[PDB]
């Protein structure tokens, strides 16, 4: 079937974040803990082991379906992302399961066109609102909200509207909250009742 | 291939500026290339910008002068602009334009190819893992570079910066682990230039003999801009070709990106776009990214690219859009201190606040030497503890000094009076900056060495 | 010997931190402030042009 | 209560006449049912967004911070549906809710709310962290209509006098606070003792507050007596004679 990307698929009714979210991580576990469903932002900033955050959500983690999406990270890390992170593998019974059968990826590079940067963010989220409708927990992790914000400025002055503060456009605020807001614990639509969650993992470089 | 012959125009609707109006065109293609001819017989050539109904317009190069409205022509070659390519263009210098400006002839085509190129498959990207030797002791050491790492070196005007990048042309090359150096060659191109310090290049080149395995560009200051635009284009399309359809790896290096800068914002005030950020296009950012990532390894091959810009800073701004973007799209980056020039020292390179991204997979155990990263985090520390220390005795005074900051003193002072100190003709392979290195850390007791694994002191340390 | 040393250190510190305390909740507030300000006045500058 | 909803998934321009059509319910409940009807907004600055957006599309003269030209007309004409009418018994109240992008204060949207209103309530983030869950910075929290409401009939006569009286207490206790910070402690006089001592006890019970109680006006006038009499007798300097000769002890 085919779902328009800038739309949102109807739901049944939203729900409270009831059910916690778990990671092998102690720290984030326990002192600082994340709920299924729910909303997180990380640093994005050079050495800092963001990596290690990716990693355990992809292999430790209560989601049955993972999505990371990418914006542009200078091209070579992305060479590393797409070479590490198809290797991983998890135990599931006793099995490797390397083929990471829980993933998906959405890869942009820093010289795509510019509306394929600016619309990654809402493709990931359609995809992930896809999987969620299946009564599944999801979880979603976006690389940097900041190249997308730079993709909308561009496009934005590609058409030359009057530049607010800081050279940003007024769609800004806006478009962050939309974004983010479409998360959440989520009863689906359909006769054989179910229920499944959202959670997103937005990442800042200032 | 064009079976048809060509047009020629006679209409000329007008002239404005350093544009030319023409109308009823027949099928008017937005890129393609077109001659003039003059009164006098002189020969012109432009570039058709923008394209509406019957009307046409075109750029000319070589400037609106003297250009009438009965007795001028215009051609059409129906065709986008095109560049020959072939392995013999090594040891040739051209204009840009494709002229050579050299004694010689014009190189054969081996093969055409489209000037703008196309984007690289994510997929097929791989992770540099060798490394490039430069012949500077800091860039080697305190830094390094991977076969297809893009780092940027950032500098001022009136400091050394085209001596950096002619001793890296110099000195280019693979380093010998124990197939040859045929397989590493360089894309030398220089934007917007002095006529001064360019007849340098092209001297500094012809007498050390780099010739063998150098492509040289030249753009004047004076030239017309739309070749400062087309020109890197064109070099990094002929180090693609290099690099890709024969087994080679590639140093392509770029001078004075900011010229090109300017000619991006000539180019678009001559379109009439409304100017964003301090005038620079708003679509700056897009261009930059299309003239870099057009490097790295790809799978099924061996070739690879490596891609070396300089930028000149405006008066230290480093919130200037063009540093800034740059920065966001290139791995790291160096300095250059324009304190050290005024200390007289050959190479001006700083320390403490460069940095390279790839540096841990660019060096290890199956490159040169297990001890290389050890030693630069262990001299990264002494370093900046030593600038620390002296500025503890800029006030507190040499009499209340311990002996180990004395030796943190002796250390700075001989690092800055030796090591980094290189000379326009020294050459040093990175074998002998890791000697000079432990030489250096020698001083400070086994202990002191924090930093370094007791095993690499109990090999090397004695 | 040590006693007059004792004491006329102890007011020379007391000295310096007083000067430390000046620079440090004081006149660094300010120039950041007044930094900010400039940006502010020169992108609104801009906009206009 | 009657509800008006708007997630921020809904359509961007709808917000421009999302308010006006509660206040419309609100007048009629006000006016023409003399029902004392109250009025709470979320997020003017939405309200702000949408029209900037607006604006923007068509082209039109921007001011300050790339705001329409003339949004203070438009927050005037939102702003001034208030006040009671002759032979009504009705009363409209507004208590609408603004977000500053920040602490800035001269960014236009909370300046011209400023301008506009009678005063303000100024909730600062430095008590927040603080744990003091009425976060309220007493300091620029002016309010407008302290005159007509206050003395005599209404409270106690002694009201207004005591309020401008803690005004200036906490106002020197920021200062001395200030002056501590640089200089250290043991440079500061007994006066600047008793100053930072009426700062803790204030900012202790004055402010801090249950979320459920329910306090009384002369309890909270009780209150204050009590910590103006942390200071001496003389130190008053904004009460009149009158007054301390009967209240002060």
């Amino acid at each position: 079937q085919v779902w328009p990307v800038r739309q949102v698929r109807p739901v049944t009714e939203k729900l409270p974040a009831n059910h916690p979210l778990l990671t092998g991580q102690r720290v984030l576990d326990a002192l600082f803990p994340c709920v299924q469903g729910g909303t997180t932002a990380i640093p994005g900033a050079f050495g800092c082991g963001k990596t290690v955050i990716s990693q355990s959500l992809s292999k430790y983690s209560n989601s049955d379906v993972i999505i990371y999406v990418g914006c542009g990270e200078r091209g070579n890390e992305m060479s590393e992302v797409l070479r590490d992170f198809p290797e991983l593998t998890m135990e599931v019974d006793g099995k490797v399961e390397s083929i990471m059968k829980r993933t998906a990826l959405v890869a942009n590079t820093s010289n795509m066109p510019v509306a394929a940067r600016e619309a990654s963010i809402y493709t990931g989220i359609t995809l992930s609102e896809y999987f969620r409708d299946m009564g599944y927990h999801v979880s979603m992790m976006a690389d940097s909200t900041s190249r997308w914000a730079e993709a909308l400025r561009e496009i934005s002055g590609r058409l030359a509207e009057m530049p607010a503060d800081s050279g940003y456009p007024a769609y800004l605020g806006a478009r962050l909250a939309s974004f983010y807001e479409r998360a959440g614990r989520v009863k689906c639509l359909g006769n054989p009742e179910r229920e499944g969650s959202v959670s997103i993992v937005g990442a800042v470089s200032p | 291939y064009l079976s048809q012959p060509r047009l020629t125009y006679k209409t000329v609707s007008g002239v404005n500026g350093p544009l030319v109006i023409l109308d009823h065109v027949k099928f008017p293609r937005y890129a393609e290339i077109v001659h003039l001819t003059l009164p006098d017989g002189t020969k012109r050539s432009g570039q058709v910008l923008e394209v509406s109904g019957s009307k046409a317009v075109v750029q000319v190069f070589e400037g609106t002068s003297g250009i009438d409205a009965k007795k001028t022509s215009c051609e059409f070659t129906g065709d986008i602009l095109r560049t020959p390519v072939s392995e013999d263009m090594l040891g040739r210098v051209f204009n840009g334009s494709g002229k050579p400006i050299d004694r010689g002839p014009v190189v054969l085509a081996e093969d055409f190819l489209d000037i703008m190129g196309q984007p690289i498959n994510p997929q097929c990207r791989i992770y540099p893992e060798e490394m490039i030797q430069t012949g500077i002791s800091a860039i080697d050491g305190m830094n390094s570079i991977a076969r297809g790492q893009k780092i940027p070196i950032f500098s001022a005007a009136g400091l050394p910066h085209n001596e950096i990048a002619a001793q890296i042309c110099r000195q280019a090359g693979l380093v010998k682990k124990s197939y040859s150096e045929e397989n590493f060659a360089i894309v030398f191109a220089a934007m917007g230039v002095n006529m001064e310090t360019a007849r340098f290049f092209k001297s500094d080149f012809e007498e050390n003999g780099s010739m063998d395995n150098v492509c040289l560009f030249l753009n004047l200051a004076n030239d017309p801009t739309i070749e400062r635009i087309i020109t890197p284009r064109l070099a990094l399309t002929t180090a693609e070709f290099l690099a890709y359809q024969c087994e080679k790896h590639v140093l392509v290096i770029l001078t004075d990106m900011s010229s090109y800068a300017e000619a991006l914002r000539e180019v678009s005030a001559a379109r009439e776009e409304v100017p964003g950020r301090r005038g620079f296009p708003g679509y700056m950012y897009t261009d930059l990214a299309t003239i870099y990532e057009r490097a790295g390894r790809v799978e099924g091959r061996n070739g690879s690219i490596t891609q070396i810009p300089i930028l000149t800073m405006p008066n230290d701004d480093i919130t200037h859009p063009i540093p800034d973007l740059t920065g966001y799209i290139t791995e790291g980056q160096i300095y250059v201190d324009r304190q050290l020039h005024n200390r007289q020292i050959y190479p001006p390179i700083n320390v403490l606040p460069s940095l390279s991204r790839l540096m841990k997979s660019a060096i290890g155990e199956g490159m040169t030497r297990k001890d290389h990263a050890d030693v630069s985090n262990q001299l990264y520390a002494c370093y900046a503890i030593g600038k620390d220390v002296q500025a503890m005795k800029a006030v507190v005074g040499e009499e209340a000094l311990t002996s180990d900051d004395l030796l943190y003193l002796e250390f700075l002072q001989k690092f800055e009076k030796n090591f980094i100190t290189q000379g326009p003709y020294e050459n040093r392979t990175v074998y002998e900056t890791l000697d000079i290195g432990w030489q250096l850390l020698r001083i400070f007791p086994k202990e002191m060495l924090k930093r370094i694994p007791q095993s690499t002191l109990s090999e090397f340390y004695p | 010997s040590l006693q007059t040393s004792f004491v006329t250190l102890d007011e020379a510190i007391k000295i310096t931190n007083r000067r430390v305390n000046a620079i440090e909740h004081v006149i660094i507030p300010r120039i950041e402030r007044t930094l900010a300000y400039i940006i502010t006045e020169l992108d609104e500058r801009e906009r206009e042009e």
